[PDB]
């Protein structure tokens, strides 16, 4: 999933490329710093995109409650349209 | 975000365009100075009744209006500026180029030969869009100037026989813009810059030391009232002038006897 | 002071470089008085680099930066700026010497 939002910022413009003061000078000074802004975002977004050592922990506040679900007191693999198709066998045989 | 950037990427080409076609110069919008109105009609403080200390608070005030009419000026100048912009910013073009980022596939590696070349392409920008080609002199023609010399035997000053040629191509390197010189381009340094300025400085701090020479070769009795304290004793009318100085400069202006 | 920290040492003395500042030869020859402590300082430090990744950006930008012609030289980039930044002070100047001629 990193991937798929690492390939959006692949396709991110080069902002580098209007830094020169000819870009400085000739626009408008909240333009200017709304611009500077919007470059010092996409380092923040792709510092921590690619800080793939806090996916191992991610993957382990997803894990207990998955893990919780498997200790069924009915069984592991038990789910709502097997346990809905035997009601159907329950309530439409004799008591 | 990518559509925000995409947006003020293509605002500041527009700014670069309509500045560039109206081929105006770089500071010349950004001075608060070049909107400032030098006509305008500057109050007499004769006319406005002020006494002894109110002299200064009335200049300070004319100023303090008059530059802040100058920015708020500048500000309607940018203000007006940013929609002109913002209207060919909408029909503009939008092709450029992306960020150099190292190629990632969904399953795959990054190798580093492709980390590499990225990497290239952020050194690549280091460098000036156009430049002084400085010359170093290579340790393959520095020696071959420096024995040259010392086959004729000033190889005890062969130290300084290099750095002429070091320094000959140095003060006429010439610029170069992708590679290819750019020819009859000069270039006003900013050491030759910061001389036109000390000179400058030099030759109208003269004209303040010949003004102040003349008014106190004629009236030598100026120089007890200090310059900052100065306006501090005016009035509109002549007879409310503070007379912390005036009874001083009458007796200093009537000699040393 | 910070630009010159790394040339001239800590006791800079900046009065004289902000009066008179160095000409695109005296920036020259600063790169290269200090070029051998900083092609070697690259080098002890690319070996001791984490990865080979930032080993070879270690010396790639090291290769851009000793280079004495990848100076940017704000006069040589944009030379209507340059002169527009000298008529900043010659404009407050010409403030000070129109109001000496008016007294």
């Amino acid at each position: 999933l990193s991937n798929e939002r690492y390939q959006l910022l692949s396709q991110w413009p080069d902002f580098t490329t209007m830094y020169g003061k000819d870009f400085y000078y000739r626009a408008h000074p909240e333009d200017l710093k709304k611009f500077y802004d919007a470059a010092d975002e996409y380092y923040k977004l792709y510092e921590t995109v690619t800080e793939f050592d806090s996916l191992s922990a991610l993957a382990s506040q997803v894990v207990p409650n998955y893990a919780a679900r498997r200790r069924s007191t009915v069984h592991p693999a038990i789910g709502s349209t097997v346990a809905d198709g035997a009601f159907t066998n329950f309530l439409l045989s004799k008591q | 975000k990518k559509q925000a950037t995409e947006n003020l990427m293509k605002l500041l080409q527009a700014y670069k365009d309509i500045g560039d076609a109206k081929s105006e110069p770089l500071l010349k919008n950004h001075n608060p100075r070049t909107f400032e109105d030098r006509d305008y009609p500057v109050p007499d403080f004769r006319t406005q009744n002020l006494k002894a200390g109110d002299v200064p608070k009335f200049f300070d005030t004319v100023i303090s209006t008059r530059a802040s009419a100058a920015i708020a000026s500048k500000d309607k100048f940018w203000a007006g500026r940013k929609t002109e912009a913002e209207a060919a910013s909408a029909k503009a073009s939008a092709a450029f180029p992306r960020v150099a980022v190292p190629e990632w596939k969904k399953g795959k590696t990054v190798s580093i030969e492709n980390l590499n070349t990225v990497t290239d392409k952020y050194a690549a920008a280091l460098v000036p869009k156009r430049k002084l080609a400085l010359p170093v002199l290579p340790e393959g023609v520095k020696k071959a100037v420096e024995d040259f010399a010392a086959s004729v035997g000033q190889a005890k000053n062969a130290s300084e026989v290099s750095e002429l040629l070091a320094k000959s191509l140095a003060e006429k390197a010439v610029v170069t813009e992708g590679g290819k010189v750019v020819e009859g381009f000069s270039y006003v340094s900013k050491a030759v810059a910061a001389k036109v300025i000390a000179t400058r400085r030099a030759e109208v701090h003269e004209r303040l030391l010949k003004l102040w020479a003349k008014r106190l070769l004629v009236s030598p009795e100026l120089a007890i009232v200090p310059l900052n304290e100065f306006d501090a004793q005016l009035a509109s009318k002549f007879e409310g002038i503070s007379p912390k100085y005036q009874e001083l400069l009458s007796a200093v202006a009537q000699g040393n006897k | 002071k910070e630009e010159l920290k790394v040339i001239y040492g800590d006791n800079v003395d900046v009065k004289h470089f902000q009066a008179s500042p160095r000409t695109p030869v005296q920036q020259l020859f600063d790169s290269l008085k200090n070029a051998a402590a900083n092609k070697e300082r690259a080098a002890k430090e690319a070996a001791a680099a984490a990865s080979p990744y930032l080993a070879y950006a270690v010396t790639k930008k090291q290769e851009v930066q000793a280079d004495p012609s990848n100076i940017p030289f704000d006069e040589v980039l944009y030379p209507q700026l340059s002169e527009e930044l000298l008529e900043l002070e010659l404009s407050d100047i010409r403030e000070d010497e129109i109001a000496l001629e008016k007294a």
